């Protein structure tokens, strides 16, 4: 295969193919960002549906003065 | 041989002659971009951003440059109408440049990645088999995403080193870029709040730079790895598709029913517009005030802006087109040429009468009037041997107020009937039908296109979604099943848990 | 030797009981007069 | 003209309330659904005798 | 009638345009065995 | 073939149906008496024959706010009593 | 374990269906529903 | 350097080429009403 | 089509559901029977004399 | 302009349906 | 060894119902879309969001029954129990449309469970997960109906209740208001749907009547054995015959089956992008050249012009009554008739 | 600030996670009770 | 009130008569699960 | 400009027919 | 449209020139 002063360079970000870290790793800390991205979007999606209302947000046009 | 749905399969390991096609498909891209922005610049007409700004137009890449703050021409024109500029480079020619030359390096650089695909670099140093390290490959990209998005918002949506963003009031009337402050309070998740854009960027910029550095720096554990065949560059396939789908959702829900990001002067107004008649209210507020501030009838509806007059018609409401009516909104109903005025009936008691309004689900729709309480007092009828709400029996008239015919009234029946035809379409105006050869059909609004092709994309990219996640959790089986696979394995109770074969009894 | 309440047990009281006070129910109904 | 056809049938003998248009609806649902079950559960369980660079 | 004059050119390609492609596939595919 | 008991075997026992002869007609008189006594009306808010409109109305009680559409038909139904 | 057989069990059943299904016929004539 | 060990022949038999061109004349046949409008 | 050609037609529960008083509580029947009689009027504009059209 | 092209990929078709019978890759047995 | 394992381990289990992971997901949330729509059609009204009676108590049958949409003043709110409509009372809920939206909702993840379900069990037991690919076609239809379709619109209310009747009236509606059957999406549905009934019939037939004789008996189902490796009927003699018949033939059992898969699916596909355009009133309402002519020339009438006459008599008899929120007034003179009618 | 949609939402976040973790109580404690055997 | 006793009675009667008829064979399965 | 709109089909046929004949027998031939 | 015409014609040559020239049939020397 061709090496290229590039090439050499960008090695090693191309190096560890397969590498794991044991078992579970991080899964659990997963999780937990998981479900708060959950329910930060519910909270997004329920402001924009105006099912959850909140003091000073004005879901409408008017909003832009 | 390959079937004809496989010839791509032959870039799964060939990470050299992958990056040469996307390469060669980001050009193509490009490309599209200059040559969409040329043609719409050579027949945009910038004279009237009133009447006929780009939404009516059919100009669909030029609003995009006008949200990020691209507005003048090189020619000395701009959108928001003021004339003599000079915008410098960055006008809609050079944007137009800039992404055809972009198009045209990409090209270049996709030959010779094409056909110099033998890089060491693809190489795992301890195999030599081709190999690319996706999962550092993610934390590496999610790294320089969070910087291009953080420095979009830190540097170009706020104007510390850029245009802004296109803004406006809420009746899209004095809309202009301009340089916008994040908005970090709850009122930043609203999607009105144009604040709240900038502050998404940054915050979320910087989570991508942290999630980046965690993803270059930490490895995926083991069961994760197997679970989700993080070996195979077909499950970023499926899951980046998902991604993109859902992402094209949001976009066409957002076109639709309009937010800080998708402003009415660029696009047009939404259909729920004309549902909750949002500029009739404004527009009668302005007249209510006028009126009570002194002003005659006449003055209080020739202060209406033609431009808020022109939303409250209903052939801008996208929801009133058709899949093949084609082109720009002016091919059908025309290019507006001025408002007409305001159209004010009443029957012979002098009792001021109300057209029923055309609503957005019908292609044709009768002519009712009522009075303020909602009452019929006059139609046109279909059977005429028993009406009794006619305009010559109820004695209709028409007078205008501002516009074009303010101070005028007519009392000949068919002429009266003639604006009450078009006053359930909301405010009347006069257009000119033939430099189009406008045939009379309601199109819809970049808006309504935008929004159609994004759901109907995204629908068809959960097929892809779909297809390329059972491929990569399936590729053992893609060929067939095993052609010993036993019985004993597939009839019941043999085993405790299906297909475990150890758990027999 | 046979379990008597297994997941399938649950799933068929799950629908059949129910069903019975809902035909009960509409039973009812047909001597319903306005 | 035959979309003429069935929305004055329609409007002269409410096809829609009849039992036999509804089994009709039922063959025809009915039938789509297993064409595509049959032909989806024959295609699940080929037998392996291709690679994956060749039609199974 | 008033039709869109660039109907015929739409489905002159729309037509041409697939259909040429399979031709040529089929073709080399025979200038094989 | 799983090792639940055949259905076949359970509906010809005796024990079975002298368990089901008694709940199966305690479920069907339950759902009998939900209805004679009124409860599902109540529960449900489903109008009684007498209910849908008051005497001399002729108007739907229409449903036309979001937010306050609890209280319109809390007085669509205080316009019967 | 099978002392009731089974064509007997089909057979109170299947009237049981017969009974219940007839009432709701029925029921389309008399009371609510019926058009009177 | 080698030449590119990926390269795979292209088939598409008799039947696939009938069966795809029925596909797109009866396409046309069905869109081109809408096209002409 | 065989047997409405003869017309035993659909079921008809146009005005079933009546209250108390004996006002007509529409049902989905009865919103298609409006569709129905859309159709009714409209078909064959100008082919009927008389009031009920009998084929 | 528009008749002619609809009946001319009504022929097409027709033209087609000739091949695909009587030009048929002919099925061959084991 | 640890719980995730064992739970694992006790859903996977070789059972009369088999569970899963997905059906985690499924068994609730079809549970609960089924009893909604059975307890609704019993008990619930639809006489403040709609003017109607929709449930056995109120007189209905079964043709009549129905779990009506939320009234148009509710736009699209996810109308949870919860939320500021309701306020928590199951009652209100129920009397402004709550169990439309629980239908709805539960249905789609119950239908993502399914899905699941189909891919979960495929991977326990060996074979390709080509029953889940197809079943992404009534997916994409319930979506593009039920949830895309009415989101495009002013509300919910204008999507289709769950009931006989009032889905009969969702057809005809789109006749009269999108003028459904002209669109090129739905023809292609209609051809997918037809051409898969056709396929089913044929393909059943052929195989029943180009059995082998592996048995005596004069019924031939007991012939059959389903460890056998030999084929139970003749591919061979099946093409002469259709060839001779019919000109063409499969002689390919493998796209045959493929066939068979593709037909219905895409055609369900075609029709859910066609609905996606309906949701913005895009629809293939009009040929622009006929119009031209028929104002221009009163001589000139098609099937097509005379089937836009009926859509208008549709649209203007039924609107007040199916759009009561909308107070459409039309008195007698302005109603489209023809002569007598 | 916080308002009864507000309430609303923490009252439906409180009731799903109720409704998921005990399914997950019940199924996780099924599993350990009758495991299979190998 | 006092209709939902009436309409739950007869359903609490059915679990206890069956509660009572199976009680000793359910013990039996229970102890079966170790 | 006032130009002949079936020129455009002129134009588009008389480069896409020929090209599409020089193409087809190409590939054939590479193919053998 | 007839310039995008012209220019998408005059856009298709250039592109020939380059693969004309940098993927000629290499000549070689029998
Ligand atoms: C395929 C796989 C399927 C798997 C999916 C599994 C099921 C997931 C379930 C998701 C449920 C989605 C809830 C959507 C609710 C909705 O949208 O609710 C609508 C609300 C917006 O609410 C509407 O807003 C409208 C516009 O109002 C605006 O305009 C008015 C007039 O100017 C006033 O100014 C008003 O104040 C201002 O807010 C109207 O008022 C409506 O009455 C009101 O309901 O959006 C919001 O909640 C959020 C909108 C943006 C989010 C993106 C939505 C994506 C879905 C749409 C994509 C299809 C696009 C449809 C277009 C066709
Ligand atoms: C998406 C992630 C995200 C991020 C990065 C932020 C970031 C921020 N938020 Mg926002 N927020 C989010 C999501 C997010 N929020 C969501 C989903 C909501 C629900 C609508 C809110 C609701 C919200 C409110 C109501 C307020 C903020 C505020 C703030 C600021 C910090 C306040 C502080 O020092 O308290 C510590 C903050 C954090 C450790 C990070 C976020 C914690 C939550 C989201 C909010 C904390 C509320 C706070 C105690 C109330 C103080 C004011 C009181 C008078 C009501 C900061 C810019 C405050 C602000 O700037 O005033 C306008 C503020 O009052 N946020
Ligand atoms: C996201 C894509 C997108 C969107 C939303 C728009 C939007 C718009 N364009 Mg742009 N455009 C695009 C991409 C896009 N364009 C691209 C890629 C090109 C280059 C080809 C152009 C070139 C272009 C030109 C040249 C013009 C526009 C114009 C317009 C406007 C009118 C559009 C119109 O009449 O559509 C009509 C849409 C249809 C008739 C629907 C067609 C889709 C068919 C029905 C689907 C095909 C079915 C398929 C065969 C099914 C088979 C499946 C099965 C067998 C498996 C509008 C604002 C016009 C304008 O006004 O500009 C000034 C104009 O003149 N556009
Ligand atoms: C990022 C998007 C993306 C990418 C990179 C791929 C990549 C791939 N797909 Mg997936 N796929 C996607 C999206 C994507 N797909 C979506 C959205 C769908 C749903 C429609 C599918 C459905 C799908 C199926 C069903 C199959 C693949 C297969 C494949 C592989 C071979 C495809 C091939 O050779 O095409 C060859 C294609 C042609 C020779 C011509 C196609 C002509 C199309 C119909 C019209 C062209 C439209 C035009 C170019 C406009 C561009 C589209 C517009 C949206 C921008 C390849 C790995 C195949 C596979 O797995 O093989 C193992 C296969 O069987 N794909
Ligand atoms: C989702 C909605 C839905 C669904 C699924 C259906 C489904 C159906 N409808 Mg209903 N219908 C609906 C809505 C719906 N309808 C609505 C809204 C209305 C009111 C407007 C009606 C009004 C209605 C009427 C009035 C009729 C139907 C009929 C039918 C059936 C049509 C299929 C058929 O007849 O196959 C049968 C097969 C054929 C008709 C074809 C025979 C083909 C011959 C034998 C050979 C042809 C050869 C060909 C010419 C050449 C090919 C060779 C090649 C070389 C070219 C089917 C049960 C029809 C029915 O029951 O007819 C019996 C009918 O007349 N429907
Ligand atoms: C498990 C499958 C399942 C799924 C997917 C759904 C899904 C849904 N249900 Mg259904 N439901 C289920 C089972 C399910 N349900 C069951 C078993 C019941 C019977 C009790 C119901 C009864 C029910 C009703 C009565 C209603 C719904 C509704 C809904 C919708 C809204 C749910 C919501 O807002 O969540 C919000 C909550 C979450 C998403 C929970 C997230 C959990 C996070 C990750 C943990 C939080 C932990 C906590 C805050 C920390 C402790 C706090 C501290 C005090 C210690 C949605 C479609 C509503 C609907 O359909 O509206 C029309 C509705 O009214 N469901
Ligand atoms: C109206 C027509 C229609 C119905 C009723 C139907 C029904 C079904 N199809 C299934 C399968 C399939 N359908 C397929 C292809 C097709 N299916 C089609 C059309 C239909 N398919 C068509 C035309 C095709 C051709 C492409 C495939 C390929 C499959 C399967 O593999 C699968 C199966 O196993 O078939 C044997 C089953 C999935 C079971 C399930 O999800 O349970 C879980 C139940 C859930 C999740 C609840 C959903 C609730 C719904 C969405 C809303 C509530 C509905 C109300 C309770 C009822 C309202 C009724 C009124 C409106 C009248 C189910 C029996
Ligand atoms: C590669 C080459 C082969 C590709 C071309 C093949 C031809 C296919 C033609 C398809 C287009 C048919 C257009 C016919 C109308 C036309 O001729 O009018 C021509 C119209 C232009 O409109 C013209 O504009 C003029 C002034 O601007 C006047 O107004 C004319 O009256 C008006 O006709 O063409 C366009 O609008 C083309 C762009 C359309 C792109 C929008 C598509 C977005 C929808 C996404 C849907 C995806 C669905 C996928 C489903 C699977
Ligand atoms: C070389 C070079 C150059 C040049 C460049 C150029 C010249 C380029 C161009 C480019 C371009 C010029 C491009 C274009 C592109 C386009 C495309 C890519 C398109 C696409 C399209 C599509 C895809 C479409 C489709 C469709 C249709 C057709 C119909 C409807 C539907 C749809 C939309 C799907 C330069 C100097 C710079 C530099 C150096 C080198
Ligand atoms: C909603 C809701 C819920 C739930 C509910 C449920 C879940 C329920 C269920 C329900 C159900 C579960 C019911 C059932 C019913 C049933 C029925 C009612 C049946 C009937 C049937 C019949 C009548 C039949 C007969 C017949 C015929 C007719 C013919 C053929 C034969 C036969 C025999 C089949 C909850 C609580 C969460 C809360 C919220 C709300
Ligand atoms: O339905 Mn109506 O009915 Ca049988 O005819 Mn009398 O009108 Mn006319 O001719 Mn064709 O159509
Ligand atoms: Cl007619
Ligand atoms: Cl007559
Ligand atoms: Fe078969």
């Amino acid at each position: 295969a061709r090496r290229t002063w590039l090439g050499d360079i960008l090695r090693p970000l191309n190096s560890e193919y397969g590498k794991v870290a044991p078992g579970w790793g991080t899964t659990p800390l997963m999780a937990v960002f998981m479900g708060l991205f959950l329910v930060f979007l519910l909270i997004i999606l329920e402001i924009y549906n105006s099912t959850l209302i909140l003091d000073g947000v004005n879901v409408s046009w008017k909003a832009l003065g | 041989g390959l079937p004809w749905y496989r010839v791509h399969t032959v870039l799964i390991n060939d990470p050299g002659r992958l990056i040469a096609a996307h390469l060669m498909h980001t050009a193509l891209v490009a490309g599209w971009a200059g040559s969409m922005a040329l043609y719409e610049l050579a027949t945009f007409d910038p004279s009237d951003p009133v009447l006929n700004p780009m939404w009516r137009q059919g100009m669909f890449v030029l609003p995009f440059m006008a949200r990020l703050g691209v507005t003048g021409s090189w020619s000395g024109w701009s959108i928001t109408g003021e004339t003599g500029i000079d915008p410098g480079f960055w006008s809609f020619e050079g944007v137009a440049l800039a992404h055809i030359v972009l198009s045209g390096l990409l090209f270049l650089a996709a030959c010779w990645h094409w056909v110099y695909w033998d890089l060491e670099l693809f190489r795992d140093p301890r195999t030599g088999e081709p190999a690319l390290d996706l999962p550092k490959m993610f934390g590496i990209h999610l790294f320089l995403a969070g910087l291009l998005c953080f420095g979009f918002g830190a540097f170009h949506l706020t104007g510390l080193f850029g245009p802004g963003m296109w803004v406006s009031d809420p009746y899209g009337l004095t809309g202009s870029v301009q340089p916008v402050a994040p908005e970090w309070g709850p009122d930043g998740f609203n999607p009105y709040n144009p604040g709240g854009v900038v502050a998404h960027h940054i915050a979320a910029g910087i989570v991508g730079i942290i999630a980046g550095l965690f993803h270059i720096l930490v490895r995926p554990p083991q069961r994760l790895y197997k679970a989700l065949r993080m070996g195979n560059i077909e499950t970023v396939l499926s899951s980046s598709i998902a991604a993109v789908f859902f992402a094209a959702f949001v976009v066409a829900g957002t076109m639709w029913y309009g937010s800080a990001t998708t402003p009415i002067e660029l696009f047009g107004p939404t259909r729920y517009q004309w549902d909750s008649s949002y500029f009739q209210q404004e527009i009668n507020r302005r007249v209510q005030a006028s009126l009570a501030s002194g002003a005659t009838l006449e003055e209080a509806w020739s202060a209406i802006p033609e431009k808020l007059a022109f939303y409250d018609y209903i052939g801008n409401n996208p929801a009133k087109g058709g899949l093949f009516r084609t082109g720009p909104m002016n091919k059908g109903d025309g290019i507006a040429q001025a408002w007409k005025g305001h159209a004010v009936f009443r029957n012979k008691e002098g009792e001021e009468l109300f057209v029923r309004r055309m609503p957005a689900f019908f292609e044709s729709f009768p002519v009712i009037l009522t009075d303020k309480n909602g009452v019929v007092k006059a139609d046109i009828p279909f059977r005429r041997a028993e009406s009794k709400y006619s305009f010559e029996q109820q004695g209709v008239t028409v007078s205008f107020y501002g516009g074009e015919l303010n101070g005028q009234t007519f009392t000949d029946p068919p002429t009266v009937k003639s604006y009450a035809r078009k006053a359930i379409f909301g405010e009347i105006f006069e257009f000119d039908t033939e430099t189009l050869n406008s045939d009379g059909i309601f199109r819809t609004s970049p808006r309504g296109w935008f929004t159609f092709a994004h759901a109907v994309f995204a629908l068809l990219f959960f097929f892809g979604h779909i297809w390329h996640g059972a491929r990569t959790l399936f590729r053992d089986v893609f060929s067939g099943i095993d052609p010993e696979l036993s019985p004993e394995q597939v009839e019941w109770g043999f085993y405790q848990k299906v297909g475990d074969v150890t758990t027999r009894r | 030797s046979y379990p008597i309440f297994t997941v399938r047990w649950v799933a068929v009281h799950t629908l059949a009981v129910p069903t019975i006070f809902f035909l009960g129910a509409i039973a009812a109904m047909q001597f319903i007069q306005r | 003209g035959t979309f003429n056809f069935m929305i004055v049938f329609q409007a002269e003998h409410n096809i829609l309330m009849h039992p036999f248009h509804q089994l009709g609806v039922a063959g025809v649902f009915g039938g789509a659904l297993f064409c595509a079950m049959h032909g989806s559960l024959v295609t699940s369980s080929l037998i392996r005798e291709t690679t994956e660079t060749e039609s199974a | 009638m008033e039709v869109n004059q660039l109907g015929l050119i739409a489905t002159a390609l729309f037509v041409l345009v697939p259909s040429v492609f399979l031709i040529i596939l089929y073709v080399q595919t025979e200038s094989q065995q | 073939t799983t090792g639940e008991r055949p259905f076949s075997d359970i509906i010809t026992s005796v024990r079975y149906w002298v368990i089901h002869s008694i709940t199966i007609p305690a479920l069907f008189i339950a759902g009998w008496l939900f209805v004679s006594t009124g409860l599902a009306y109540d529960v449900f808010g489903t109008p009684r024959p007498d209910s849908y409109y008051a005497q001399e109305q002729r108007s739907i009680p229409l449903v036309t706010d979001r937010f306050e559409a609890k209280q319109q038909v809390e007085t669509f139904l205080e316009q019967l009593k | 374990g099978g002392r009731i057989p089974l064509w007997i069990v089909a057979t109170v059943a299947g009237m049981g269906v017969i009974v219940i299904v007839g009432l709701f016929f029925y029921g389309a004539y008399a009371g609510l529903g019926s058009s009177l | 350097m080698e030449p590119n060990p990926n390269r795979q022949p292209v088939e598409l038999n008799r039947t696939s080429l009938y069966l795809g061109l029925l596909l797109i004349l009866v396409l046309a046949l069905l869109f081109s009403s809408y096209f002409f409008n | 089509i065989s047997t409405m050609a003869f017309n035993l037609n659909g079921f008809n529960f146009n005005h079933s559901v009546i209250d108390a008083k004996g006002n007509v509580i529409n049902t989905w029947a009865d919103i298609i029977n409006r569709a129905n009689l859309g159709m009714e009027v409209m078909h064959e504009r100008n082919a009927h004399n008389f009031p009920l059209d009998l084929a | 302009m528009e008749t002619i092209t609809y009946v001319f990929i009504f022929a097409c078709i027709i033209a087609l349906f000739f091949f695909a019978i009587f030009f048929r890759e002919p099925p061959r047995i084991t | 060894r640890g719980w995730f394992d064992i739970l694992d381990d006790w859903l996977k289990r070789d059972r009369f119902v088999f569970v899963g992971w997905s059906g985690i997901l499924l068994f609730p949330c079809a549970y609960l879309a089924l009893g909604g729509w059975l307890t609704g059609t019993t008990f619930v009204t639809s006489w403040y969001t709609h003017g109607l009676a929709s449930s056995y108590l109120e007189g209905c049958n079964f043709l009549t029954v129905a779990v009506s949409t939320p009234a148009n003043s509710m736009g699209h709110s996810l109308l949870l129990l919860w939320g500021p409509e309701a306020q928590g009372d199951f009652t209100r809920w129920c009397q402004l449309g709550g169990l439309w939206t629980f239908i709805a909702l539960h249905g789609a993840f119950g239908l993502i469970g399914f899905m699941l379900r189909q891919f979960e069990i495929a991977r326990l037991v060996g074979v390709r997960p080509y029953n889940a690919i197809a079943f992404s076609a009534p997916i994409a239809v319930f979506v593009s109906v039920f949830l895309i379709y009415p989101l495009g619109q002013s509300s919910w209310f204008f999507a289709p209740s769950f009931g006989v009747a009032a889905i009969f009236r969702f057809l005809l509606f789109f006749q009269g208001f999108h003028n459904w059957t002209l669109n090129p999406f739905h023809m292609m549905g209609v051809a997918g749907v037809l051409g898969g009934a056709l396929l089913c019939a044929i393909h059943g037939a052929t195989v029943e009547n180009t059995l082998f004789q592996d048995g005596e008996g004069a019924s031939t189902f007991r012939a059959f054995n389903p460890t056998q490796a030999e084929e139970t009927y003749s591919m061979v003699t099946a093409n002469r015959f259709w060839s001779q018949i019919f000109g063409i033939a499969f002689s390919n059992k493998r796209w045959l089956h493929f066939f068979m898969l593709f037909v219905p699916v895409t055609g369900l596909w075609m029709s859910a992008i066609g609905v996606v355009g309906l949701a913005l009133n895009l629809r293939s309402y009009d040929f622009i050249s006929q119009e031209i002519r028929a104002a221009e020339d009163p001589e000139f009438e098609t099937f097509y012009t005379k089937n836009l006459l009926l859509n208008e008599g549709i649209r203007a008899w039924m609107a007040p009554q199916d759009q009561p929120h909308e107070n459409f007034v039309f008195p007698e003179e302005v109603l489209p008739r023809g002569n007598a009618l | 600030t916080i308002t009864p949609s507000l309430k609303g939402f923490f009252i439906g976040l409180l009731s799903g996670a109720v409704v998921l973790g005990l399914t997950f109580a019940v199924l996780i404690a099924i599993s350990q009770i009758d495991k299979v055997q190998r | 009130d006092w209709r939902v006793l009436v309409v739950l009675l007869p359903v609490l009667l059915a679990a206890g008569w069956a509660v009572r008829n199976i009680l000793p064979y359910a013990v039996k399965q229970v102890q079966k699960l170790l």
